[PDB]
This record gives C-alpha cells, sequence and structure tokens, in this order.
C-alpha cells in the first residue's frame, strides 16, 4: 500500500448475431408439367431453411417475430413472385413453421408471441416454404423473389 | 610507516521517495458478447511508476505486491458483475501474483526507476454477467 | 448419390464442407460408391490438406491419382451426385491454422522510416533548517531511429546540481520472419534463463515468444486420440465446460487452451455419435521451465563485456541457448559459456510426473581460473518441485534449492584487475520455498522464505515475509510481518504493519455527478518490536474532467523507538497536458520541507512535419485526419488532435489488433468522416498513420426530382463543386456533406442523365442541417 | 653473593651465567634514550659479606641481543655512561653485604630513526653480556654471559621523539561521517619535524587510499583525509615545526571519498602509515 | 452476424445527438442499411434525423449513427415519449429468395427534470384485482417494462405501462395468490421481484 491500484467498469450488452440462409429453387417444372392442378397446388418439397440466433445477450429471452411481403393477389397468405417477363405465371409462395403450419402475413405486434430464447447458448430457427399453384396451371419461367423479416425485441 | 592505522565502516540503503502513490486506470466498457467463451480476455494497457531521490549506494528494490485474488488465483471483481477476473503481469510476460515480489535496478544519476507493467482483465468462465466492476490493488517496497 | 465413373462438375465439400467445383474423373474403385477420383496433390493442398502431415506424400509425383484411403487411416470419401458433393472425412491432424485467432504474418506492417526524440527534464528543492537549500537538474534524453526494420535507440542525459553529459545506452536491431527471430547490435544485456543477466556489447539472436497466438504461449499437455466416427468432446474443469467441439472421425491431438493447474484438473468427456463417451482425466502441474512440444527457444549471444566497475576487464566470449519441447513429459534444454578463462557447461532433463506435481533437476560443471592463475573445475546442482491447488485451497507455488561445490565458481568471479568480492566465501547451497493458503472467502496469508549458506564463514542470510488479507466488502484489512536477517552485520530485520482502506462512492449515489465518488481515504499501523508505533492516513484522488490531474494528501505519525515522533506531510498534483505530462509535489515534515516539479514529453520527426506530445512507448500511431482541433478519442486519456487536425498515440500491443474509436460529440458543426474507427495489426517498434476521410463544409437534406418522378432508387451522385459523393434514398433523397453554399452536381445512374445546380442562401449558416428541393439536368 | 629480582628472576644457568625476564621502561633521552635500569631489578647480595667482597666487573664484547645486536649506545655502569657496545673492559662493584642491594646499570641508545622504535616481545633475546666476577677472596674469577629475555612486549624509541601510541584502529559513523584524528606527538628536544603518507591509494591526486574490505566489501570510495581544510596528498612531507616536549596533535580529520561511479554498500576497511622526516 | 449498440435508447433533453455502434461481421457479405424512426403509433414522419440514413458495409466493418432532433420542443415534457426506430439491413450483390432485417427498437425521449427518481418508481405501480383481469395503474410518468408475472402460481405475461398511464390484462382464475413479478432498470437488466398492492 505504499502505491494503490484501481479499476473501475460496468459491462455492455451486445444484441444477437443473426445469420441466414439463402434457398435455390432447383425444382424445373417437376410439379408444373404434372399439373395442372387447383389454386390450393402447395404440393412442393419444402426447405427447412434456419436462422442462427447465436450469439446473443443474457438479458435477451424472449421476443417477437414477424414477417412483411408482396402479398398474392388471390390468397393474400402466398407471395407473389417479381413481376418478370421471364418468370412463371399463378403461383404463390406458402410459408411453413418448423411445425409445418402456415404464418400468418404483415399481421399486426397485437398477435405476436414471446419467442422464449436460451440465453447465452446457441439457437437456430428451422421453417419450410413451398409453391401453391394459385392460376391453373403453371407456365415455365424464373422464380425470384425476395421477402423480409422483421424481429421486435424483448 | 610508523603509525598505521585501521579505518572501518559500512554504507546501508535508506528508503528513497516515491514519485507517486496513486495508479488508477478505467478502461471502459465492453461485451460478453466478446467475452463469451471461457478464459476470454481484454486488450492489455500500460502503467509506468517511478521512484525518485534514492540515497547513495542504493541499487536495487524490490517490489511487494497485495491483492484479494480468488481461486483463479487472478484478481476477484468488486463491482456488481460477475465472471470476471484480473491479469497484471510485467513487460517480461511473467505473472504477478498477490503478494508477491520483484526487485529491479536503480539508475546511478538520476537516483531513480521506473517499473514497466501491463494489465488487462478477463472472464475465466466465459459469459460473465453484466454489471459493475471494482479493482483496488496495494504495493509495499524493500530496499537495496 | 451415385452416376457412372468418369468426370463431373461437382461441388466439393470436405465434411459437407465446401471449397471449389472440379471436373473429377473417377474410376470402379473403393469408396462407398465402388469408385475412386484420381486427385492430385496440388489440388489437396488446394483444399486444405497439410501434404507434408501425410508421410509418403512428397515421394509422390505431383498429379499422381492419391491413394488417400490407404495410405491415410480413417479417410472415406464419398459423392453424392444427386446434389453433387464430395463429402470428405479426414483426421484433423492433416489440415492447418488450427489456431484459434491465427493471423497471418505477411498482413504484417513494417511502418515509415523516421525519427524519434524523448525528453524528461525533472528536478526538487529542499530547505533544511540546518544547511538550507538544494537544487537538482537532470535532463534524459532518448532518441531513436527506423528505417524498415533498422531499429536504433540510444539514451544519455545531462546533469547539474546545486555537471555535464554522459552517454548512455545504444543499439541496431533487426528481426528475421522466416527465422522467427531477433537479432541486436550494441548494448544489451542477457537472461537469466540458466545463468545469470549480463550487461555487455555485442550480437544477440534470440527466438521471440511474442509471435505466438496465445494459446500457443504457456505449456500445455499435448492430447492425443483416435476418433472413431465423427463426435463431439466436451471437455471441463472445476464443473466448467472448458472445452466444447464436435470432432471429425480419425487421430488427433490438442494444442489448445491457455493452461490453469490452479483451476484442477482435466475432466475430458468424449461423446461419439452413438452416445459413448470415453472418460477419464488428465493432470497438470507445471515447472516455469516448460516447453509446450514442437517450441525450440534459443539464443545466441556475443560479444564484449560491460560492468560499471574500473577494477574489472572486458574481455570477448560467447555464450548459446537451446531448448526443444519432447513427449511424455520429458524436457532437453541447454546452453554453455565460452570465454577465455573460462568454459561452463550445463546438464539437463525436467519433467512432468502429472500425478505427483512437476520436478526438474539440473547440474553444470564449469572450468575456472583465477586471477592468481589458480585454475578449478566445480560443479553445481538445482532442484525444483511444483504442486498445483488441492480441494482445500492449497498450492505448492515453489519449492527450490541449489548447491554448489567449493571449486565451483562463476565467469564473473573471474572479469577482475587485481588480486586481494571476496572469493574465499563463494555460497555452498540455497534454499527458497513459496507456498500460500486460501482462507475461506474474506481472507488469503501469503509465505514466503529463503535461506542462504557460505563456504568459509558460519553465516546464513535469511528472509521472510507473512502476509495476510480480509476484506468486507469496502474495508481493507491488511496484516503483514516481515523478518530477514543477513551475515555483515547485525540485528534481526523485523516489521509489523496493517491497514484498512475505505472509498467514498459506496456511501452516495452513483449518479450523483459529484467527484466525491472519485476520492478514498486509508488508515495504517506499524510497530517495529521495538518501540517505534507508526500510524498514516491518507485521502487521495481525481479532479477534472477526465482526471487528467489528480490530488494525493496524507500525513502519519510517528512515535517511540529512538524518541523522533513526528508527524508529517505530504501533497502531491499531476497533470497531463497533450502536449506532455508535468506534476508538483510537496512534503513537510517539521525539518524536511521540500518542493517537486518535472516535465516530460515526446517529439517525433515525421514527413507532414514534427508532433509533440506525451511520454513514448516504443510504438505510435499517427493519427491524419486533417482539421480537426480537439478531439475526443475514446477509452484514451489527454488524447486530443492539434489545432492542424493530427495526433498519436504510443499505446501499443502488436502482433494483434487495435482499435480506433473518435468521439462525433466533440466535433465541429461542419466537418464529417466515414468511419472513426480503424484497426491494425503492427509488429514491434513500428509506426502507422490513422487516415481519415474528413469532409469540411455544410451539411444537407434534399428531396429531388426529375420526369416529375423521384429519380430510382440507390443511384450514384458526386458534386461537381466539391469532392463529395452520395447515393439516392427514397423520395429522390440523398443527405450530403462537405459542401459548398453554391455550384452544381452529376448524377448516374443510366447512360449519367442527372446534373443539379444549387445556391443556398448564406444565413443557413447557424443551421448544421439545411433542407431543400429541386429538380435536375435528367 | 646471591642475587634476586622480583619480576622474572630466571635461573643462574651454566655457573653464574644465566637468562633474566624483566619488564622494560625504555625513555626517551637527549642524547641517547634509556632501555632499562638494572638496580630496578637486579638485587644482589653477598651472603658472607665477612669472607668475601666479591669484586665483578664486565669484559667487552657483551653486546645487545637478536636483531637489536647491531646497535650502539651507551651503558651507565655504576651510573657511569660507558660507551655500547662493550670494547673495554669496566671496572668492578666490591659486594660485602648481605642487603640485596641494587645493581646500579642502565642502558642507553643512540638514537637513529625519526621518533621511531623497534617493538620487542617477552622471552626473546635483547642483549648478551660477559661479565666477570673475581674477588677480594681468590682469584676465582669467573666470567659469564647474563642473557636477557623479557616477559613482555614492548616497543622501545630508535629516534629521538615519541607520541601517544602507535596503533590507532576507528571505524567512521556511516555515511558520510567524518572523524577528527586524535594522536598527539611530543620529544625530548625541539626539532623541526615533517611526515608523509604510505599506502596504495586510488586516485593520481594521491588523496585516496583504497578499500582494502576483507568481507561483503564496499567499494567507491576511499579514503581521504584533510588539516582542517587541508585535502592531503600521499608521500608528501607535511611539516611541523621546531617541536620538543609538548606533545602536539596534527589536526587531521579522515573522510569518506567518492572514487568512481556506482556506489557499492557493505564494509569498508583500510590501513595506512606515516612517515615522519627530520627537518 | 450484424447487431447494434444495444437495445434501448435514451433521448435526455438538452441533448444533440445519439450516437449508435451498429455492425456486421461476415468479411464479404454486403449490406444496404436503411433507417427510419415512427412514432409510437408507427407512422414515419421524419421527426428525428439518423445519420448517415443510407449505405452499404462490405467486410467486418461498424458504423456510428447520429440521430438529431427535427422537432424543435413541440412535445409534452411531463413525460417521457416512444417511438420506434427501424433499420433495414439489405444483402446486396437464379430461382432464389432472401430476407431483409429490420431491428424495429424503442426509443425514450426523456425530458428535463422530471419529478421521481426513476428508480424510485419501481414501487409506485398500483393495481386493482379485477375479475378475470387486472387493472394496473402508472401514477408517474414513466413507460414500465414488467414482466415474471407470477401471480402466486402462474407466470404471467409481460406489459408496458405508459408514462402517466395504465394496463387492464387478462386473468386466468387457475393462479395462486400474490402478485409477484420483476421489471427492467434503465440498463435493460431485470429488476428483482416486487409484490403488488391493489385498492
Amino acid at each position: 500500500a505504499d502505491s494503490t491500484i484501481t479499476i473501475r467498469g460496468y459491462v455492455r450488452d451486445n444484441g444477437c448475431s443473426v445469420a441466414a440462409e439463402s434457398t435455390n429453387f432447383t425444382v424445373d417444372l417437376m410439379e408444373n408439367a404434372a399439373k395442372q392442378f387447383n389454386n390450393i397446388g402447395a404440393t412442393t418439397p419444402v426447405v427447412p431453411f434456419r436462422i442462427l440466433l447465436s450469439p446473443c445477450g443474457n438479458a435477451v429471452s424472449a421476443v417477437k417475430v414477424g414477417f412483411t411481403g408482396v402479398a398474392d393477389s388471390h390468397n393474400a397468405n402466398l407471395l407473389a413472385l417479381e413481376n418478370t417477363v421471364s418468370a412463371a405465371s399463378g403461383l404463390g409462395i406458402q410459408l411453413l413453421n418448423e411445425q409445418q403450419n402456415q404464418i400468418p402475413l404483415n399481421a399486426p405486434s397485437s398477435a405476436l408471441s414471446w419467442t422464449t430464447l436460451t440465453p447465452g447458448k446457441p439457437n437456430t430457427l428451422n421453417f419450410y416454404a413451398r409453391l401453391m399453384a394459385t392460376q391453373v396451371p403453371v407456365t415455365a419461367g424464373h422464380i425470384n423473389a425476395t421477402a423480409t423479416f422483421t424481429l421486435e425485441y424483448q | 610507516a610508523d603509525v598505521t592505522i585501521t579505518v572501518n565502516g559500512k554504507v546501508v540503503a535508506k528508503p528513497c521517495t516515491v514519485s507517486t502513490t496513486n495508479a488508477t486506470v478505467d478502461l471502459g466498457d465492453l461485451y460478453s458478447f466478446s467475452l463469451m467463451s471461457a478464459g476470454a480476455a481484454s486488450a492489455w494497457h500500460d502503467v509506468a511508476l517511478e521512484l525518485t531521490n534514492c540515497p547513495v549506494g542504493t541499487s536495487r528494490v524490490t517490489a511487494s505486491f497485495s491483492g484479494a485474488a480468488d481461486s483463479t488465483g487472478y484478481y476477484k471483481n468488486q463491482g456488481t458483475a460477475q465472471n470476471i477476473q484480473l491479469e497484471l503481469q510485467d513487460d517480461s510476460g511473467n505473472t504477478l501474483n498477490t503478494g508477491a515480489t520483484k526487485t529491479v535496478q536503480v539508475d546511478d544519476s538520476s537516483q531513480s526507476a521506473h517499473f514497466p507493467l501491463q494489465v488487462r482483465a478477463l472472464t475465466v468462465n466465459g459469459g460473465a454477467t453484466q454489471g459493475t466492476i471494482q479493482a483496488v490493488i496495494s504495493i509495499t517496497y524493500t530496499y537495496s | 448419390q451415385e452416376l457412372p465413373p468418369g468426370t463431373y462438375r461437382v461441388d466439393i465439400y470436405l465434411n459437407n464442407g465446401y471449397m471449389a467445383t472440379r471436373d473429377v474423373t473417377f474410376n470402379t474403385g473403393d469408396s462407398e460408391q465402388g469408385i475412386v477420383p484420381c486427385l492430385t496433390r496440388a489440388q489437396l493442398a488446394s483444399m486444405g490438406l497439410n501434404t507434408a502431415s501425410v508421410a509418403g506424400m512428397n515421394l509422390l509425383a505431383d498429379d499422381a491419382c492419391v491413394p488417400l484411403t490407404t495410405m491415410v487411416q480413417d479417410a472415406t470419401a464419398h459423392l453424392d451426385v444427386g446434389q453433387q458433393r464430395l463429402n470428405l472425412t479426414i483426421p484433423q491432424a492433416f489440415m492447418s491454422n488450427r489456431a484459434r485467432g491465427y493471423i497471418p504474418p505477411e498482413l504484417w506492417d513494417p511502418g515509415i522510416n523516421a525519427g524519434l526524440l524523448n525528453y524528461n527534464f525533472s528536478g526538487n528543492s529542499v530547505q533544511n533548517r540546518i544547511g538550507g537549500n538544494s537544487h537538482y537538474a537532470y535532463l534524459n534524453l532518448q532518441s531513436g531511429l527506423n528505417i524498415g526494420a533498422w531499429r536504433l535507440r540510444d539514451n544519455t542525459t545531462w546533469s547539474y546540481n546545486s555537471n555535464k553529459w554522459q552517454h548512455i545506452n545504444t543499439w541496431l536491431e533487426r528481426d528475421i520472419i522466416p527465422l522467427r527471430s531477433r537479432l541486436t547490435l550494441g548494448d544489451g544485456y542477457t537472461q537469466g534463463d540458466i545463468f545469470d543477466g549480463i550487461n555487455f556489447r555485442g550480437a544477440q539472436l534470440a527466438s521471440d515468444d511474442n509471435m505466438l497466438p496465445d494459446s500457443q504461449r504457456g505449456f500445455a499437455p499435448v492430447i492425443h486420440g483416435i476418433a472413431r466416427g465423427t463426435a463431439q468432446v466436451t471437455i471441463k474443469q472445476n464443473g466448467y465446460d472448458i472445452y466444447n467441439s464436435t470432432v471429425p472421425p480419425g487421430p488427433f491431438t490438442i494444442n489448445d487452451i491457455y493452461a490453469a493447474g490452479n483451476s484442477g484438473d482435466l475432466q475430458v468427456t468424449i461423446k461419439e455419435a452413438d452416445g459413448s463417451t470415453q472418460i477419464f482425466t488428465v493432470p497438470y502441474s507445471s515447472v516455469p521451465l516448460l516447453q509446450r512440444e514442437g517450441h525450440t527457444r534459443y539464443s545466441i549471444t556475443a560479444g564484449e563485456y560491460r560492468s560499471g566497475n574500473a577494477q574489472q576487464e572486458k574481455p570477448r566470449f560467447f555464450q548459446s541457448t537451446l531448448l526443444h519441447g519432447l513427449p511424455a513429459g520429458w524436457t532437453i534444454y541447454g546452453g554453455t559459456q565460452l570465454a577465455d578463462r573460462y568454459r561452463a557447461f550445463n546438464f539437463g532433463i525436467g519433467k512432468n510426473m502429472g500425478a505427483l506435481g512437476a520436478l526438474s533437476v539440473d547440474m553444470t560443471q564449469a572450468n575456472s581460473t583465477l586471477p592468481d592463475d589458480s585454475q578449478h573445475d566445480g560443479q553445481s546442482v538445482r532442484f525444483l518441485y511444483n504442486k498445483s491447488l488441492n480441494e482445500s485451497g492449497t498450492n505448492i507455488q515453489l519449492v527450490g534449492y541449489r548447491y554448489s561445490t567449493s571449486g565451483y565458481f562463476n565467469f564473473a568471479d573471474t572479469t577482475y584487475s587485481r588480486m586481494n568480492y571476496n572469493l574465499a566465501y563463494n555460497k555452498r547451497g540455497k534454499l527458497q520455498l513459496t507456498v500460500t493458503q486460501q482462507l475461506g472467502r474474506t481472507s488469503t496469508l501469503y509465505l514466503s522464505g529463503s535461506h542462504q549458506t557460505y563456504w568459509g564463514t558460519s553465516n546464513v542470510d535469511e528472509q521472510f515475509q507473512a502476509g495476510l488479507n480480509t476484506a468486507f466488502e469496502d474495508i481493507n484489512w491488511t496484516l503483514s510481518y516481515s523478518l530477514t536477517k543477513n551475515a555483515w552485520q547485525k540485528g534481526r530485520d523485523q516489521m509489523l504493519a496493517l491497514n484498512v482502506n475505505i472509498p467514498f462512492s459506496h456511501w452516495l449515489r452513483s449518479d450523483s455527478k459529484s467527484q466525491w465518488r472519485h476520492a478514498s481515504a486509508s488508515y495504517s499501523m506499524s510497530h517495529d518490536l521495538n518501540g517505534r508505533m507508526t500510524n498514516l492516513a491518507g485521502v487521495y484522488g481525481t479532479l477534472l474532467e477526465d482526471n487528467n490531474l489528480s490530488y494525493s494528501v496524507q500525513t502519519g505519525y510517528a512515535g517511540g523507538g529512538d524518541g523522533n515522533s513526528g508527524s508529517t506531510g505530504y501533497a502531491t498534483l499531476n497533470y497531463r497536458g497533450g502536449y506532455g505530462n508535468a506534476n508538483i509535489g510537496y512534503s513537510h515534515s517539521d525539518d524536511i520541507k521540500q518542493l517537486y516539479y518535472g516535465v516530460s514529453g515526446g517529439v517525433l520527426a515525421h514527413a507532414n512535419g514534427v508532433t509533440l506530445g506525451q511520454p513514448l512507448n516504443d510504438t505510435v500511431v499517427l493519427v491524419k485526419a486533417p482539421g480537426a482541433k480537439d478531439a475526443k478519442v475514446e477509452n484514451q486519456t489527454g488524447v486530443r488532435t492539434d489545432w492542424r487536425g493530427y495526433a498519436v498515440l504510443p499505446y501499443a500491443t502488436e502482433y494483434r489488433e487495435n482499435r480506433v474509436a473518435l468521439d462525433t460529440n466533440t466535433l465541429a458543426d461542419n466537418v464529417d468522416l466515414d468511419n472513426a474507427v480503424a484497426n491494425v495489426v503492427p509488429t514491434r517498434g513500428a509506426i502507422v498513420r490513422a487516415e481519415f476521410k474528413a469532409r469540411v463544409g455544410i451539411k444537407l437534406l434534399m428531396t429531388l426530382t426529375h420526369n416529375n418522378k423521384p429519380l430510382p432508387f440507390g443511384a450514384m451522385v458526386t458534386s461537381e463543386s466539391s469532392q463529395s459523393s452520395g447515393i439516392v434514398a427514397d423520395n429522390g433523397q440523398v443527405y450530403l456533406s462537405g459542401m459548398p453554399l453554391a455550384g452544381k452536381v452529376q448524377v448516374k445512374w443510366g447512360e449519367a442523365h442527372c446534373v443539379a445546380n444549387y445556391q443556398l442562401p448564406p444565413e443557413s449558416q447557424q443551421q448544421l442541417l439545411t433542407q431543400l428541393s429541386a429538380e435536375c439536368r435528367s | 653473593f646471591a642475587c634476586k629480582t622480583a619480576n622474572g628472576t630466571a635461573i643462574p644457568i651454566g655457573g653464574g651465567s644465566a637468562n633474566v625476564y624483566v619488564n622494560l621502561a625504555p625513555v626517551v633521552n637527549v642524547g641517547q634514550n634509556l632501555v632499562v635500569d638494572l638496580s630496578t631489578q637486579i638485587f644482589c647480595h653477598n651472603d658472607y659479606p665477612e669472607t668475601i667482597t666479591d669484586y665483578v666487573t664486565l669484559q667487552r664484547g657483551s653486546a645487545y641481543g637478536g636483531v637489536l645486536s647491531n646497535f650502539s649506545g651507551t651503558v651507565k655502569y655504576s651510573g657511569s655512561s660507558y660507551p655500547f657496545p662493550t670494547t673495554s673492559e669496566t671496572p668492578r662493584v666490591v659486594y660485602n653485604s648481605r642487603t640485596d642491594k641494587p645493581w646500579p646499570v642502565a642502558l642507553y641508545l643512540t638514537p637513529v630513526s625519526s621518533a621511531g622504535g623497534v617493538a620487542i616481545k617477552a622471552g626473546s633475546l635483547i642483549a648478551v653480556l660477559i661479565l666477570r666476577q673475581t674477588n677480594n677472596y681468590n682469584s676465582d674469577d669467573f666470567q659469564f654471559v647474563w642473557n636477557i629475555y623479557a616477559n613482555n612486549d614492548v616497543v622501545v624509541p630508535t629516534g629521538g621523539c615519541d607520541v601517544s601510541a602507535r596503533d590507532v584502529t576507528v571505524t567512521l559513523p556511516d555515511y558520510p561521517g567524518s572523524v577528527p584524528i586524535p594522536l598527539t606527538v611530543y620529544c625530548a628536544k625541539s626539532q623541526n619535524l615533517g611526515y608523509y603518507l604510505s599506502g596504495t591509494t586510488a586516485d593520481a591526486g594521491n588523496s585516496i587510499f583504497t578499500n582494502t574490505a576483507s568481507f561483503s566489501p564496499a567499494q567507491g570510495v576511499g579514503v581521504q583525509l584533510t588539516r582542517n581544510g587541508t585535502i592531503i596528498p600521499a608521500n608528501n612531507t607535511v611539516s611541523l615545526g621546531a617541536v620538543g616536549t609538548s606533545a602536539v596533535s596534527l589536526g587531521l580529520t579522515a573522510n569518506y571519498a567518492r572514487t568512481g561511479g556506482q556506489v557499492t554498500a557493505g564494509n569498508v576497511q583500510s590501513i595506512i602509515g606515516v612517515t615522519f622526516v627530520y627537518q | 452476424g450484424v447487431a447494434l449498440g444495444a437495445t434501448r435508447v435514451i433521448y435526455p433533453a438538452g441533448q444533440k445527438q445519439e450516437q449508435l455502434a451498429v455492425t456486421n461481421n461476415d468479411e464479404n457479405s454486403t449490406y444496404l442499411i436503411q433507417s427510419w424512426v415512427e412514432n409510437a403509433d408507427g407512422v414515419k414522419d421524419g421527426r428525428f434525423i439518423v445519420t448517415p440514413p443510407l449505405f452499404a458495409m462490405k467486410g467486418k466493418k461498424e458504423n456510428t449513427l447520429r440521430i438529431l432532433d427535427a422537432t424543435n420542443n413541440q412535445l409534452p415534457q411531463d413525460r417521457e415519449s416512444l417511438f420506434w426506430m427501424n433499420v433495414k439491413a439489405i444483402p446486396s450483390m437464379e430461382n432464389t429468395l432472401q430476407l431483409a432485417i429490420i431491428s424495429r427498437i424503442k426509443l425514450y425521449y426523456r425530458p428535463a427534470k422530471l419529478a421521481l427518481p426513476p428508480d424510485q418508481a419501481a414501487e409506485k405501480l398500483r393495481f386493482r384485482r379485477s375479475a378475470n383481469s387486472l387493472t394496473l395503474i402508472n401514477p408517474t410518468p414513466y413507460y414500465l417494462t414488467v414482466t415474471e408475472l407470477n401471480a402466486g402460481t402462474r407466470v404471467l405475461e409481460n406489459a408496458l405501462v405508459p408514462p402517466m398511464g395504465e394496463s387492464t390484462v387478462k386473468l386466468p382464475s387457475d393462479a395462486g395468490s400474490n402478485i409477484t413479478y420483476r421489471t427492467i432498470n434503465d440498463y435493460g437488466a431485470l429488476t428483482p421481484k416486487m409484490t403488488g398492492v391493489m385498492e
């Protein structure tokens, strides 16, 4: 104690590193050269796509999720594609959760649910999506679109 | 030699002056995101210590540490946050434990010396709690 | 799955891990699909394979069809051409750069070639009641100069008291990167590794540790195993998962994480994907002389001797040191000393037994020629035991003993000029001991002792300390005892002393803006067993905002023993100006009355001029952002820019990343940057610029149309007038800055169409932000 | 004629020849220094004063003994200073008394040093005395050598002045203590005198002797001296002036001296000779 | 692999801008950032200024974002104010599909010199144990961020209570008795469990 030594400080909180998954489409007129099926034509091999909910904070524990996109005209619960001459015709994209249940588009925050999290240790969302032949039939073309996920926090 | 005379003596070293007594550095506040892995640590930070005005013959001084370490051997935080330990070494990269000691030389001319030392912090187990941070260490000296 | 053998365009994986997509030729052979590719070693080294990790591969050709499943064990290839992949399973030892936090060294900086001064004057004046006044004058001097890697340093001083130069210290040095090492010419001192620290002038070539990822620094036991299939191993210690990873199949080893022998021992738990776990535990203690295996530490030292005694000689010499890590805890090491009247040779091994605590014994023999030409041989031996932490909070930190013959002496014992340093009473043996004990939660006791025997005289020098800490949660209880005793003199050398420290923040509002949270006091006492009981109170802390100036106040009282009672007094202020640092101290103790002053600083000869500022540490970054005036560099104390727009930081780690952050709130209303954060990896002794694109001028949002439309999104804009350039938001909006008041604008999105033009009224000047709307050319 | 003394009374060995064990008072004198009176010791008597009167003379060649044997003086035979070494035969002392009567011989010394002296141990040979006892009784001459040993170790003057003592040992108050050096010198006679120094120096200015520390050596500081402002170069004679019987001090003060640079703490030790000059 | 400074923002009165670090960690992928604030009604009206409002980021970078006023004191200074930061993250550049990511976080404009020190607010929420419901009344000028509602046994729902406000929530009757809960501090951390007082 002839000399004295001191450090002070705090910890700053940090959010979640969020990594996505881009899915190519390679179905290539299996569904559409065969069908010729009604506007409920969501016969399409779904893809489990993941969200890397890692790393995160600690008090980060339960949040609210949500999605925006161009609602298809026939079913607003389908994603319309990009308005392209090189595209297909008569399709709308259906989202499915990890339990394979169709997800409501553009729903307000009042209906949302607290996605409970694992503090510290990593998490990952593993969902599905498919193509629903709205018009009968579907002509060939490109399958291009964008969508948006927003998370409102804890 | 008509008469021969025997003259004797001894010189012993006295306390010098300090230059200071009052080291304190805050480092700002960061992320247990960035400190998530077990055994993650901070960035080092410099500290120099002088002691001046030394009596004649005084050549070497041992520095004698003191601090509150936990069972890691690294120093326990006294702030509210947890899982967090402290890291002082020399600039020869050698662990400065509580109670420990280190002798250095003294410059002949300037009657003084300095202490090139480095400090950072750490987690051991990773994923520390969030809160406040407090740390105080003491040091005495012996002379040579 | 399966296509017939032949050449395919296929996404090459490696345990599902994509590398590239090569046309690969297949043959009816041996895999999961009955087919083998013809791969080249040039492909595989371009794929992740350490080629020399598999022996027998250098003797192959460059492009011969690699028999990998046979030459390499636990190695499978599997094609899946339904998805066109090649899932490859390899034992991990055949890859590289698995050091977490690896840095490629070609990313390292040389720096600039530039000069350097570092000065300091200081001094005091004392008034004596008997004798009067006393005035002292010492200026310090540290220059340097760097060209690429040529690192030249000199220090010296000037003197005057109530009176001249003295040349002190100089060296030029340079590293070699593939040799991983550092050579220096000039003044130097040796290292206390096997032998003793020796000042000299010469050549000194040493392996540098500080290139390592620090996960390699320190010893860790290197862990071997073989995975059957893909597994995941968790590793624990003290109940904490100290390591986890999923692991591929195959033999493997572990060169991993920072060690802690006083964390207990290792809790290894190997979950193969079946669920079967391969459990054992791993011991760990350490010698401070250990090497992690594969490392090899060395130095090559030669030159002429330097001391500082007139009564000696300065001859030429040589000395060599070398160490290399070994299997099974064994440890070779060795250097030797080769000089004129003299030769000296060590012999080695130390070892960790793991279960029994680490231990080392070594022995050196030397040949000597005394200045009366009596020539002798001798031997010496040393013994060092370690035992780590037990469950009872107990650590054996060091056990040390050394012994030598009568005929054993040192090279330093020889160096002299005239004959008759009392060499008839060399030491026999030396004992030292280091153990503490964890005391529950809120206490700790430290225990140290050392012991020293001599040939000839019957006198032994000993040293002892016991130090105890208790903390009641603000309250710092300190109680320690000292006891040494010495041969050349008489008296039992002891002291007992105590302290409690108290802070002031722990009583007030933590968000009160009082400086009084940054203040504290303490009170201490002691007694000598010999009359003198003494005590001390001290109140100290920080000051105005940056705490660059700060205060210390104390006094104590002395009593007993000699009848020299007395009060004290010390008051000291230290300020750090941006140009350099300066303080004034004061003592009064009633006979003693004295006053303390001193100013340091550092000077930079660079290409853009000369920079002045605070003291220096060995590697400094230039801050280049012209136009800055008073710039808070974040987490940096006393660090601002000049009136020009430049600054420096001496603060440096190296071979490691460093981060440069700036306050916006300290900025002026008219200049902008793009990223206030920079990052470097420097080497040792270098110089970095911190360049930042400043934008001086007026700051402005506009919402612009053309063809009665907000023009399409994300287009590119430049100023014709200024250099500044912009990117179009929605609604025909773009923010820009660094601008003049009147002018013209070029905009490209298709083929460049739009050209706008403008003039704001000048009264829009006390506003940082202005807004308007207009149209284009096209 | 039985003789005796008080202190040693060493044996009449080989007839009337003998050793002796005597204490010493060698005295600085003008002309020739006193060494030893023998009437202080030697108490001879005629056992029969009635039958015989012993006629004891000394024959010549009775010299000093040991290293003393090369020297000259006088010898106060019956109080009469007859020249030394004995080159003639002296007259007789008659012995006709039962009283152990003193034997009147005192020894003198031709002084040749400055104020110097020769220290002699106990028991060593000091002188060789060829005496001769005839008698009135008959022609019983028997001639015999009285050899001189001591019972103590005494310094004899060889010069004509004298000091307090020849051996002073001091230790400083430690750093930066300096001591006045206590010693005074008188003479038998007013003599212009001087002195210089001796010992291995450190400085070329001859003002700093070295520390010849034996164990735990302090270094960097040697032996500086003064008289009262006066730093003394070695081997340079400072005068004294015409000094006689007054014991006068030399005004000296011993001092540290920073020889070189880095100062080694520890123990300090040096022994210094002085040399006295007839002026 | 993108992230922000933190979650929650105070704009104190008297301030000039607010700084906000945001960061991508990945060293190749490029992103475009839109930034806009809506009110507590979720309506974008440009009342506060985020610079740079639109940009891109390739490689492992960072940006500090400054936020300014554009209202000039037209707001009820008696209590704090909620707004919504809306942060659009765009992957930059074959039959594919991707997502954009928005951070919609709060904003608390704190005015100058309100009465109660905010720590002393967590004790001032009063209640009314009403039927299958609950009334939960804020007498104070603070937004109130409550969780861990354990009315005896049943772990219940999160709540925001307006400054000078209240809330009424649903109650399943198959619960325990005592209101036990935690809330959030001014630093995101959990305040301890407390006890509810109705009537």
